[PDB]
């Protein structure tokens, strides 16, 4: 979930 | 966790109207936020991604709108095959930790108001193997139907009070419709007991009446 | 491409069940996740879980279900859920989705594709099959050249039943009613058509895929 928060946040 | 506070629970209005549905958020979240439309028995279909933009095939009187923590779909010139129950939905994140997911509003019931339509009504005596089982169940069918109406059972007369369900098909997608079934079950003495087994359907000042008679059938 | 869940069953308080959501039209690759989404009776969405579509096997999960349930990608068509400690908070229709995307590299967290979902219902209750009743009018009513006949489907556990005309030749005008919960905790389902009356008798066709149960009744036009 981090690193899909990163990428679209 | 974000939680999504969608309002209203339920509304209605009429053929070639307007609903107007909010997502209110516990906290300020990004634009990408979805709008999903879900009749019964089906899973939801997807409408509006990244709050505003529609998903292939969906036309435009669908339009999501807001930002922030507050979040809207407005639904015009309405059809009767746009009765659903329609959901807002968040995702939401952290770039610093492992915190984030998928928030669902909890949802509309959007009642679509066509023409004012009576019942007829069908009444199906038990068939004649259920009475050695103890019990049988009668049913009865208030087909076609706008707007919702009240069943009332009665046995020799008298109303029941017990042993009685309901269930609603969704609304015809060409007309509104709807259509009922109640079902009365009775012990097989107390069926056999009885003469007269009536279903009565009230819309407002309407009632429509079927009943058989046991010795009859 | 289009997803089909499956493994849904009755199962007892505290047991473990896997569900399995089978890809056709496509198989797995990067740019997206596939997800696992519920629905209690008469509730709303809730977002279980997700995990990578692009082979890291990389999860993510809602905090109520981390530790109970498992997503993982066991074949480039296949996405199953691990379920354990199972309640009754956990009876539910089971959807499998895919996240959209605009763009080739990630997906814009919306479900764009949905499976029908799959029913799993955490009782005690024993699996029970249904007994299918013919539905026609009163015998001494006045015949027609029209009839409404159906078939009560009484008594089973757990839901789903399905119901067909004539092997699925005969659509228009049936109305299958939704089940209702009878006071003995058992499911009943009715569903009625609209036939002429001659040339044509209607057969419905009952499965209940739990007790592996398909029966046919066909209806005469009275109880006569
Ligand atoms: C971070 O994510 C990158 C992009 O992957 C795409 O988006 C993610 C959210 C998933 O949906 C995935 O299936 C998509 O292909 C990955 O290329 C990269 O390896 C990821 N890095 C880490 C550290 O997880
Ligand atoms: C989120 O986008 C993927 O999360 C995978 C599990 O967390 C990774 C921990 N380093």
């Amino acid at each position: 979930i981090r690193n899909k928060s990163v990428i679209l946040l | 966790d974000v939680v999504m506070t969608q309002t209203p629970a339920s509304v209605e209005a009429a053929v070639g109207g307007t609903v107007t549905i909010k997502c209110q958020a516990s906290q300020s979240i990004s634009n990408y936020f979805s709008w999903y439309q879900q009749k019964p028995g089906q899973p939801p279909k997807l409408l509006i991604y990244k709050a505003s933009t529609l998903a292939s095939g969906v036309p435009s009187r669908f339009k999501g709108s807001g930002s922030g923590t507050e979040f809207t779909l407005t639904i015009s010139d309405l059809e009767c095959a746009d009765a659903a129950t329609y959901y807002c939905q968040s995702f939401y994140g952290s770039v610093t930790s492992d915190y984030g997911g998928f928030a669902f509003g909890g949802g509309t019931e959007v009642v679509v108001k066509g023409d004012p339509v009576a019942p007829t009504v069908l009444i199906f005596p038990p068939a004649a193997d259920q009475v050695a089982t103890g019990t049988v169940t009668i049913v009865c069918v208030a087909n076609k139907y706008f707007p919702d109406v009240t069943v009332t059972w009665e046995v020799d007369g008298t109303t029941q009070t017990t042993g009685i369900e309901n269930s609603k098909t969704p609304q015809n997608s060409a007309d509104c419709t709807y259509n009922l079934s109640s079902t009365l079950t009775l012990t097989s003495t107390q069926y056999n007991s009885h003469k007269e087994y009536t279903c009565k359907v009230t819309q407002g000042t309407t009632s429509v009446v079927q009943s058989f008679n046991r010795g009859d059938c | 491409q289009s997803l089909e869940e499956s493994g849904g069953d009755l199962v007892k308080p505290g047991a473990s069940l896997t569900l399995t959501c089978t890809a056709s039209g496509f198989s797995f690759s990067a740019g997206y996740d596939m997800c696992w989404v519920r629905q209690a009776p008469g509730k709303g969405l809730e977002w279980i879980a997700c995990i990578y579509a692009d082979g890291s096997g990389s999860t993510y999960y809602a905090n109520w279900a981390k530790g109970r349930f498992t997503i993982s990608l066991a074949s480039s068509t296949t996405v199953t859920l691990q379920m354990t400690g199972l309640t009754a908070a956990d009876t539910a229709t089971y959807f499998c989705a895919r996240e959209g995307a605009d763009g080739p590299d990630y997906g814009y967290a919306a479900f764009s594709l949905w499976g029908p979902g799959t029913l799993v219902t955490v009782s005690s209750g024993q699996p029970k099959a249904p007994s299918v009743f013919p539905l026609a009018p009163c015998c001494g009513d006045t015949p027609s050249s029209t009839v409404t006949l159906g078939c009560l489907v009484k008594g089973y556990l757990p839901e789903p039943v399905t119901v067909t005309w004539n092997s699925g030749t005969l659509t228009n005008g049936v109305r299958t009613f939704p089940s209702v919960r009878q006071s003995s905790g058992l499911y009943s389902l009715s569903s009625v058509v609209s036939v002429t009356s001659s040339s044509q008798p209607v057969t419905c066709n009952v499965a209940h895929p739990a007790t592996n149960t398909k029966v046919d009744k066909t209806v005469a036009p009275s109880t006569c």
